[PDB]
């Protein structure tokens, strides 16, 4: 869904 | 803050305070707004973000915008009084016909100045044009105002427009025309228009002054989310009577800044050009 | 007043514009962690019911906060969420709260981190958040095209939200020119029409002085479902966007 912390690493 | 002396309270968005420039020595307004649980409010960010792209003569100027993380501080120009007490003041005798035409003329050129731009002020009233001695008025209060780059979908109540009372879906620049309407016969007949108590009431008030909306008069009223088949059939009163002191230019003017299809409304741009302000001049008050 | 409407907004566009190629100047993320950023700010905003200004409104907002500032990994999904809240409050009738944009980042920042980095934005865009957007020029060619063609307005609509994904090449283009493409570009997929004479007055942008534009959009549209991000493709999928990502691109262009 829309709740998701992003791993940008 | 610490750059500024406060000399008095003007008003209690936050408390403004009427404060001092130490440096510079002019005197300015210092609407102050509380930083705390949800962080900067969205009044504030629209006023200072419109505010700070509107440089007309008549508009509020916002001079600086002090932001910090706990207080943040608006510091407009300094006017003396707002349209209401100035009206308020000149109870028993009404205000000059040649001082209420130019600032009609002042006023719908500030709504033009906001309508060629994006800015919708959607909070027009006599408490938010404020008055300095030099015979000026100037548009203030742009907290409520909206951008309508893309249309802005509908949310006092004596200058709301019909068509926002007839469940309007997305504003429209018309509204402003009509809020500036009403303060016009109010500055002309030193009392409020449509001083309606609720919604219907004002829609009934409304509706009494300017006859029941019919089909051909205004197309879609019968379609509309508010209306309701029992409305009564009131029919139009003559102008003379609702602005007796009025000429023909003006009643007319009135007339079309009071109409109730929003696109047949007048604008600012159009009214500017009225025959009304052939002869407008820029008394003091 | 739309022709000084469409004036002003042309005028502001400059003004709002964010630095070309920031993302160099960038050490710590690059134009892959913006699309993402880009991706899950649709995300959000179909989540949450905002409006596609809104969103177009934060993009802006990133883009120009990062060609002002430096942003590690860590902090560039807060960067995201505070424009998309500055961009809610600014657009949105009743803005979600501090509350929701917490929770709909995982919990990755705190509330009172939130509202610092807000400040922090608002600080260095100095409260210019009415920035022009693609979407609102889209609507004012909208409301030059006859027949209204709500399936023309649907694709442009998507196309210019697709150009929001890629920094690379749609941050050298001004909004209008984005718009103007995005409009000929529905307008020859779903009817064949080129770009209109009203709008070639209107605007001044002729068929050839949005090719450059036209060609990349061209190509984004063709690779669109391969995209690696795909939340824009999904959210233009419903009946309320008439379903036009699931449209076939034009296999050419004929210019």
């Amino acid at each position: 869904n829309a709740r998701r912390s992003i791993n940008f690493g | 803050m610490e750059n500024f002396q406060k000399v008095e309270k003007i008003g209690e968005y936050g408390v403004v305070y009427k404060a001092r420039n130490k440096l510079t020595g002019e005197v300015v307004a210092l609407k102050k707004i509380r930083l705390d649980t949800e962080g900067v409010p969205s009044t504030a960010i629209r006023e200072i973000s419109l505010l700070k792209e509107l440089n007309h003569p008549n508009i509020v100027k916002l001079l600086d915008v002090i932001h910090t993380e706990n207080k943040l501080y608006l510091v407009f120009e300094f006017l003396h009084q707002d349209l209401k007490k100035f009206m308020d003041a000149s109870a028993l005798t009404g205000i000059p016909l040649p001082l209420i035409k130019s600032y009609l003329f002042q006023l719908l050129q500030g709504l033009a100045f906001c309508h060629s731009h994006r800015v919708l002020h959607r909070d027009l009233k006599p408490q938010n044009l404020l008055i300095n001695t030099e015979g000026a008025i100037k548009l203030a209060d742009f907290g409520l105002a909206r951008a309508f780059g893309v249309p802005v979908r509908t949310y006092t109540l004596w200058y709301r427009a019909p068509e926002i009372l007839l469940g309007c879906k997305y504003y429209s620049t018309a509204v402003d025309i009509w809020s500036l309407g009403c303060i016009f016969a109010e500055m002309v007949t030193r009392r409020a228009l449509f001083p309606g108590d609720s919604e219907i009431d004002q829609l009934f008030r409304i509706f009494r002054t300017l006859g029941t909306p019919d089909e051909v008069v205004w197309p879609g009223v019968t379609s509309m989310p508010d209306y309701k088949p029992s409305f009564p059939k009131w029919a139009r009163q003559d102008f003379s009577k609702v602005v007796p002191p009025l000429d023909e230019d003006g009643r007319s003017l009135l007339s079309q800044m009071l109409h109730y299809d929003p696109n047949k409304r007048i604008s600012a741009k159009a009214a500017l050009a009225h025959p009304f302000f052939q002869d407008v001049t820029k008394p003091v008050p | 007043y739309h022709e000084d409407i469409h004036t002003y907004l042309r005028e502001m566009e400059v003004k709002c514009k964010p630095k070309v190629g920031y993302m160099k100047k960038q050490p710590d993320i690059t134009n892959s962690m913006r699309a993402i950023l880009v991706d899950w700010l649709v995300e959000v905003g179909e989540e949450y019911k905002l409006q596609n200004e809104t969103l177009h409104l934060a993009v802006n907002y990133i883009d120009r906060f990062l060609s002002s500032m430096s942003v590690l990994r860590g902090k560039l999904q807060l960067v995201g969420t505070a424009a998309m809240l500055l961009a809610s409050k600014f657009e949105e009738i009743y803005p979600p709260e501090v509350a929701e944009f917490v929770y709909i980042t995982d919990d990755t920042y705190t509330k009172k981190q939130v509202l610092r980095m807000e400040h922090l934005v608002l600080k260095v865009l100095t409260f210019d958040l009415a920035a022009p957007t693609v979407n609102q020029f889209l609507t004012q060619y909208f409301l030059h095209q006859q027949p209204a063609n709500c399936k023309v307005e649907s694709l442009a609509m998507f196309l210019g939200e697709l150009s929001l994904i890629d920094a690379d090449p749609y941050l050298k283009y001004l909004p209008s020119v984005i718009a103007g493409a995005a409009f000929h570009l529905a307008l020859y997929t779903v009817t064949g029409q080129s770009w209109p004479e009203s709008l070639i007055r209107k605007t001044g942008y002729t068929l050839e002085s949005l090719k450059p534009c036209l060609m990349d959009l061209h190509q984004t549209y063709l690779k669109a479902p391969q995209h690696a991000q795909q939340s824009i493709r999904e959210k233009y999928k419903n009946s309320k966007y008439h379903g036009v990502s699931l449209l076939n691109p034009p296999e050419t262009l004929n210019l």
